[PDB]
Parts: structure tokens; C-alpha cells; sequence
DNA sequence: CGCCGCGTCAGACTCGTAGGATTATAGCATACGTGAGGTGGGATGTCAAGGCCTTTTTTGCCTAAAATGTGATCTAGATCACATTTTA
DNA sequence: TAAAATGTGATCTAGATCACATTTTAGGCAAAAAAGGCCTTGACATCCCACCTCACGTATGCTATAATGTGTGCAGTCTGACGCGGCG
């Protein structure tokens, strides 16, 4: 369940703009031993902090979007 | 062929080599997705293996020749 | 939920898929044999009397 | 009322005379019913023509024999029960065969009335070992239905017959064999359903499909008074 | 050499059935550390308005320029009861 | 020969004509400005962190009538063969 889940997640990540996907990966510790922050996204991408919050929001629109949601919907009952 | 494995042995000669060769072929087919020779007839890969070995289309020599040739031609394609 | 395609797919996979049978005490090698499955609507195995 | 009916699925046919029939699906409690009843009407009530009596010259009783002949009388009589005959205008005919030479005696040598079809004209009857021996016989064919033995016929027959006229167990009904088999067939939730698989194997004179068709035709033709 | 005594060591195979323990042990004083509790405080994370650029939405505008209106003058179609007249 | 087709011709009737002025309006070319995209700012909210922090818990010390060799609740002894150490 975890494996098929995670592969489906990455397959959703592939479809986005670059900064979107990479930010949303490292911001959550995905794909790494890291745990990087809004502030540190400031440090790496560019110091802008809360436009990253708005970008997170926009991506959550781009991806939640029930044409992609339904690979995730079985995991609602988790 | 399905219920009895005699004529296959009459082709090759041994149970053990028969199941090894057959398993080799049906692992070329269960995973490698290569096509059959005898028709399908709605049968799991066991039966098609045992048939292709029954009528004299698959053999350890023949598998060696096939994999050999495609491997070598691949080595030519790499260079 | 035990839907209909559950059963059709069960019959789909089971075909050509043998299965082993064993009775205690497994004295000699004919005490354990490989048959083919046949599905039936009951909780009791049937068997080929000669064996 | 939530009946189910079968759909005739297959008629597998090895030769013209040997035939198989799968038949599904049926509610439980009918396969044995149909198999039995058809087996009865087939094997004991189907109409057809066959060899009733014989008359040969120089020939008295089956325990006697002809000279210059491979057979006794009996093996011939068995070569006469195994005969394909059809009458087409009448309920009775009397054929003739007058043969000579060393001809292994086929049914082809027989002189045929216009209203007679032998479906197996090659059918062998006797053998004249030397050519010098030659025969003349005549064969009563009669139309009946079922099977009736000449032993029970003489038990039945008080009207005098002579020595020279002979009698054979009547194989009117053109079947040689039938047997049925009740298997279990699957409907998705229902494996308590049953199919009826039949092997029929007859003589000439009928295609088996037609025979069965006539059997059920007869049976419904018995039932019309109580469908009422 | 040949007992005799003592001791060591195996005792078929797969399933099922139930919950389950018990005695008595001194007592108080000293003094030290660690667990559960407070507590300001970097620091992170959020949420609401503003300055850089391109794109988008209005929206100027620019001149080819074909289209939309003016109406009196016609025209080539369109009729109907009687008188035959043709064709299957 | 029944039944449908064929001439009387004067009296009409909805659209076309036909040259030229005036709109429009594209459509499409230049663009103003606004609203995303880009960043910033102030303000909040929630903390993470850890830095402490006292109560309760815990590790350790003596108590001077006198008292001084267990046992203690079990096993029930299966048995035939094989080693080995006494055992003459």
C-alpha cells in the first residue's frame, strides 16, 4: 500500500512546473533525509517566504483537483 | 499434454530436464512477454511450454541459440 | 464485499493451477499428491476414491 | 413462476450416424427426467423398417448350412439384422437376391424395388467360397417400431410357418445405442444447475438430430391433451 | 580376563480444550537527583496589504473600402371557367 | 370509352434596376492600464527550544536482654542396550 501510494504520488509530482515540484518535495522531507523549511526555501530558491505559502496553495489546487484525486481517494479511508 | 506429461518425456527423455527447460521457457513468457508458437487456446503458460516442447519447437539448445544470437547482434548494435 | 467478478476471476486464476493434498501420517510419498482444483459450493473437500 | 429454459448449444457430429449433444442449462431435477424418457421412447417406440423373415432355397433351418460358403446360416442372419432398409410407399416389401460366382455377397447385388433405399448397399451378407455354388433367397422387410425378437414372435405366432422360411429379431427402431450424462453447469451464482450430454449412435436410415426431434415431437403430441 | 554396578539415553505424526498461581519478610532518618511542571524568547510559520514585468482585458484607432441605404420604374411570371382532346 | 390532359388571353403582382453618398467596422495594429506573476513589508500566531525547577522519589545507615548444624515434603522406582570404572 505504501509503495503503490508513493509511486502514484511521484507520478503526480512529475506533471508540474519545476520549482513547484522540487519545493514541495524538499519542503516536506520527501525523497531525502532532509527536512527543509519555508525560511530555508527562502534561503535556496529566493528569500520570498509566503509567496511559497501561496504557491503551496496553488499547487494544492493544481493537484487535488478530482481528476487526479482518485488515486489518492482510496487513501482517504486510511 | 495438460493431464499427462508422457509424450514430452518421449521427446527429451527426463522429467527433471523437462521441467527445467519448460520453466525456462515459461519464464521467457510469463515475464519477457515473448510470443508463443503453438496457439494459445486459453491456457496458462505451463501448458504452452509443455506443448512447444512436445512438438519440438523449444529445447535447451534452441533457447541457447536464440538468446545467443539476439545477445550477439545486440553487442553489434552497441558498438 | 464478495462481488460477482470475484468469483469469475477466482475461476480465471485457478485454472491450470494445481494444488497439493496431504493426510497424516505422511508415511510414503503417495501420501501427498498434486491434483487440479474444482470449485464447489460447500465447506468439505471431495476426493477421487481410488487414491 | 420463474422457469428457466435450455439453449441447445452444440451438436458435435463424428460421422453421419454417430452424434453427440450437449444441452444446457436446466433447472435441477430434469436431466435424468429427459434422458430417461427419451431413452425409453427412442429405444422402444421409434418407427422403422427391418428384416422380419427370410427364405432361401436349399436351406431348411439355421442349424443346417449351405455348401461352398464361409458362414453358417447364423452369421448370415447376424449379417441381416445389421441392415439399412427404408420403405417409401408401403409398410412391407419382399426383396430378392439371386447370386453366383465368388462374390462376397454385398447388399449391392440385391434387386431393388423403386420404393426401397438401402443406405449401406455395400453391406455384406454371405460369401460363396467356390464360384460353382449359387444362391437364391428372398427377404421380408416389414415396418414396425421398436424391437421385438423372433423367439417372442413364434411365442406370438400360431399361424403355421414352413421349413424354409426363417425369422429374425426385428430391429425396427433405427437406434443402436444411446446414453446420457447429467453434468453440473455454472450460472454465476448458481452451480446447482445441470446439463444433459447425450451420445446417440444409430444405423443408417436417420440422422440422429432428426430422430430426437421426432421423439420430442411424439411426446408433445402425447401431451397436447393435458396442456389443455 | 570377564563380570558387575552404575549410569545414559530413545520412546510415531497432524489437528483441538481450558485459563492459571503463591509466602513473607521492621522501621525511621539523611540527603541527594530526576520527573513533570513553569517560562520568557528566538524563530519559525501565517495572513493581510503593497512594488517589479508580461499577459490579458478593455479599448484607441486606422484607413481600406466594401457594405447599407434612396425610391420610382419596369418586368417576366401567374390565373380561371369554358371547349374540347388525347390516351390506356 | 372513362378519365385525365389541353387551349382563351387579358389582367394583374412581388422583386429587380440602378448610380452614388454615407456608415461602420472591422480586424487588426499600437497600447493603457489592471490583474496575475514576481518580490517586499508589517503584523500576528504559534510555536520549537530549551532552560530552568521544585516535589516527590530514591539510595543509603543503624536498631546493643538475648537468641548459634539443613533436612521438610517431594520421587515413584519404565526399560533394554551400550560405555565405562571398578571389581575380582
Amino acid at each position: 500500500t505504501t509503495e503503490s501510494l508513493r509511486a502514484a504520488t511521484h507520478d503526480v509530482l512529475a506533471g508540474l512546473t519545476a520549482r513547484e515540484a522540487k519545493v514541495l518535495r524538499m519542503r516536506f522531507g520527501i525523497d531525502m533525509n532532509t527536512d527543509y523549511t519555508l525560511e530555508e526555501v527562502g534561503k535556496q530558491f529566493d528569500v520570498t517566504r509566503e509567496r511559497i505559502r501561496q504557491i503551496e496553495a496553488k499547487a494544492l489546487r493544481k493537484l487535488r483537483h478530482p481528476s487526479r484525486s482518485e488515486v489518492l481517494r482510496s487513501f482517504l479511508d486510511d | 499434454a495438460r493431464v499427462t506429461v508422457q509424450d514430452a518425456v518421449e521427446k527429451i527423455g527426463n522429467r527433471f530436464d523437462l521441467v527445467l527447460v519448460a520453466a525456462r521457457r515459461a519464464r521467457q513468457m510469463q515475464v519477457g512477454g515473448k510470443d508463443p508458437l503453438v496457439p494459445e487456446e486459453n491456457d496458462k503458460t505451463t501448458v504452452i511450454a509443455l506443448r512447444e516442447i512436445e512438438e519440438g519447437l523449444i529445447n535447451n539448445q534452441i533457447l541457447d541459440v536464440r538468446e545467443r544470437q539476439e545477445q550477439q547482434e545486440q553487442e553489434a548494435a552497441e558498438l | 464485499r464478495e462481488e460477482a467478478v470475484v468469483w469469475d476471476i477466482l475461476d480465471e486464476v485457478i485454472r491450470e493451477h494445481p494444488v497439493l493434498l496431504n493426510r497424516a501420517p505422511t508415511l510414503h510419498r503417495l501420501g501427498i499428491q498434486a491434483f487440479e482444483p474444482v470449485l464447489i459450493e460447500g465447506k468439505a473437500i471431495q476426493l477421487h476414491p481410488l487414491v | 413462476t420463474e422457469f428457466l429454459k435450455p439453449r441447445l448449444v452444440d451438436i458435435e457430429q463424428v460421422s453421419s450416424t454417430h452424434a453427440k449433444v450437449t444441452l444446457e442449462p436446466l433447472e435441477r431435477g430434469f436431466g435424468h427426467t429427459l434422458g430417461n424418457a427419451l431413452r425409453r421412447i427412442l429405444l422402444s417406440s421409434m418407427p422403422g423398417c427391418a428384416v422380419t423373415e427370410v427364405e432361401i432355397d436349399g436351406v431348411l433351418h439355421e442349424y443346417s448350412t449351405k455348401e461352398g460358403v464361409q458362414e453358417d446360416i447364423l452369421e448370415i442372419l447376424l449379417n441381416l439384422k445389421g441392415l439399412a432398409v427404408r420403405v417409401q410407399g408401403k409398410d412391407e416389401v419382399i426383396l430378392t437376391l439371386n447370386k453366383s460366382g465368388i462374390g462376397p455377397v454385398t447388399a449391392a447385388d440385391i434387386t431393388h424395388d423403386g420404393d426401397v433405399e438401402i443406405v449401406k448397399p455395400q453391406h455384406v451378407i454371405c460369401h460363396l467360397t467356390d464360384e460353382n455354388a449359387s444362391i437364391s433367397m428372398r427377404i421380408k422387410v416389414q415396418r414396425g417400431r421398436g424391437y421385438v425378437p423372433a423367439s417372442t414372435r413364434i411365442h406370438s405366432e400360431e399361424d403355421e410357418r414352413p421349413i424354409g422360411r426363417l425369422l429374425v429379431d426385428a430391429c425396427y427402431s433405427p437406434v443402436e445405442r444411446i446414453a446420457y450424462n447429467v453434468e453440473a453447469a455454472r450460472v454465476e451464482q448458481r452451480t446447482d444447475l445441470d446439463k444433459l450430454v447425450i451420445e446417440m449412435e444409430t444405423n443408417g436410415t436417420i440422422d440422429p438430430e432428426e430422430a430426437i426431434r421426432r421423439a420430442a415431437t411424439i411426446l408433445a403430441e402425447q401431451l397436447e391433451a393435458f396442456v389443455d
